[PDB]
């Protein structure tokens, strides 16, 4: 599972973006009486010429640029989140079966547990949804949904089948050790001298 | 629940990740133009408050990619408290630290970097990291130094925060302008050399100089950033014969490797103040015309009264 873009591509472009709202306001020049006035005999510094102080005037201090950031460190960190949930994925092209089964051998009753839960991790999949959007960060799994889906729904099936193997065993000795002790209850033998 | 254990304990091979490398320097000295150009483009674009830069590092060896955080930070003051977005308790293990001293601006270097001698120690205790794991961080950074193989002391990492620390000065070619526009002694030379090797030494820092314009030592800043974040093979020696490009390996400084610098220069003793021996440059833009201020009808009025009354 890749990301086209890595996930710091997602932070780096939101700052551009950050960056150009910024610069909108601020590359302005600066209003300056050395049209006439030429006894500054001296290039017009960056800092001076192009006005890039706007930053210390906050009326409100920096609070805003705390708050601008923070919501770029949440809606990145978030997402990033729900890319590592679409990483948890991996496992299904490497992964031994065999670990599970040792792991979770004779559960509840083989598993009980776990495919419970596997429904639910279902779950960021099989729906109609084909790419999560979240503000401007959209994240397209559209070339991993037929075969993360095909990977986990054989996955699926065969824990389901050897569940159902597990529970239909279990079942077989359900059933004849009621019949054998249901016949030896029906022996009925209640008045004996013996 | 059960399945966040069984697929997570189904583990591959991997390279090590989200490090977050972190630049503090004096605004206006090139530290966006020398990670961009470490990082493959010319250069990017500046700008005011926290940037990112996502370098790219490729391991050929076990032919991977993997990418760090340059969170390369403005110079200004005013913007100091955004830092905190630059740090966590979950981030600061993997933290690799270094500075930007423009050398084409000698007289604001060791302030400059002494003013990260407070902004990052405020930061590492606000953040009020536990005692703990704060010592076993800086313990470990202590024996990471000592073992450096190509030392003990008074003053070696008496003061620090157990993370690596870099100081590279960028700029380095205009050492040359300097010395013939400003007639700047070999000898000054040696002697920031000196302090700025001390300066390393107290903070187990390894300094680098290096120059965009003659691209200098990038590709071995590059090789010691990787090395330093990740653990990469690492074989270029100490080079410092030479004055032009110095590198000074974490744990190849010594208080006798900065006294064989002391002595080729008999001029002024090191003890004294840095800025003392420096000489200041000085201020070109003259002061405004003052000024031309209008006397107010009142006191005017008022000496008007006084001339028709001696009179």
């Amino acid at each position: 599972i890749y990301l086209n873009p890595p996930i710091e591509e997602c932070r780096y472009k939101l700052y551009q973006e950050m960056f150009a709202w910024k610069m909108v306001v601020l590359s302005l020049p600066r209003i300056q009486s050395q049209r006439y006035q030429v006894g500054v005999h001296y290039e017009l510094t960056e800092e001076e010429k192009f006005y890039r102080n706007a930053l210390t005037r906050m009326p409100d201090g920096p609070v805003a640029l705390e708050e601008s950031y923070s919501a770029v460190m949440g809606i990145v960190s978030e997402v990033e989140q729900y890319v590592k949930v679409w990483l948890q994925y991996q496992c299904l092209w490497d992964m031994q079966a065999e670990n599970i089964y040792n792991r979770l051998g004779e559960d509840l009753n083989k598993w009980q547990a776990l495919l419970v839960q596997i429904r639910k991790a279902r779950g960021t999949f099989d729906n109609a949804e084909t790419k999560k959007e979240f503000g401007p960060v959209v994240i397209d799994y559209g070339k991993v949904q037929s075969k993360v889906n095909l990977k986990y729904d054989s996955w699926h099936k065969e824990v389901l089948s050897k569940f159902g193997q597990m529970l239909g065993s279990n079942m077989t000795e359900f059933h004849s050790q009621i019949s054998k002790s249901r016949q030896e209850l029906e022996q009925h033998s209640v008045d004996t001298a013996s | 629940s059960s399945i966040l254990s069984e697929v997570s304990t189904r583990a591959r091979s991997k390279l090590p990740s989200g490090k977050n490398i972190l630049v503090f320097g004096e605004d206006g000295s090139g530290k966006t133009t020398l990670m961009t150009k470490l990082q493959g483009a010319e250069h990017g674009k500046k700008g005011r408050g926290l940037e990112y830069l996502y370098l790219s590092v490729h391991d050929e060896d076990r032919d991977d990619h993997t990418r760090c955080n340059v969170w390369i930070l403005d110079g200004d003051l005013y913007h100091k408290g955004l830092l905190k977005f630059a740090v966590s308790a979950e981030s600061l293990p993997e933290t690799l630290v270094i500075f930007v001293a423009d050398m084409s601006r000698p007289w604001t270097v060791m302030e400059s970097l002494q003013k990260w001698a407070s902004v990052l120690r405020e930061h590492i205790d606000k953040m009020k990291i536990p005692p703990e794991k704060m010592r076993e961080l800086e313990r470990k950074f202590v024996k990471d130094f000592q073992d450096y193989m190509e030392p003990l002391g008074d003053n070696v990492l008496t003061h620090n925060l157990g993370i690596p620390v870099l100081v590279v000065c960028t700029k380095c070619d205009a050492v040359s302008v300097l010395e013939k526009e400003h007639d700047y002694r070999d000898e000054h030379l040696d002697f920031i050399q000196s302090h700025l090797r001390r300066f390393c030494l107290q903070y187990g820092a390894a300094l680098i100089y290096t120059s965009v314009k003659e691209e200098k030592n990038l590709d071995l800043l590059y090789k010691y950033i990787v090395h330093k974040t990740y653990g990469f093979h690492f074989t270029t020696p100490a080079l410092v014969v030479e004055k032009d490009a110095v590198f000074i390996p974490a744990g190849w400084d010594n208080e006798k490797k900065i006294a064989i610098l002391h002595e080729n220069f008999t001029t002024v003793k090191p003890e004294d103040a840095y800025e003392d021996f420096i000489v200041k440059p000085p201020v070109r833009k003259l002061v405004h015309d003052k000024e031309l201020a209008a006397e107010d009808e009142q006191v005017f009025l008022m000496k008007q009264q006084s001339l028709l009354a001696k009179q």
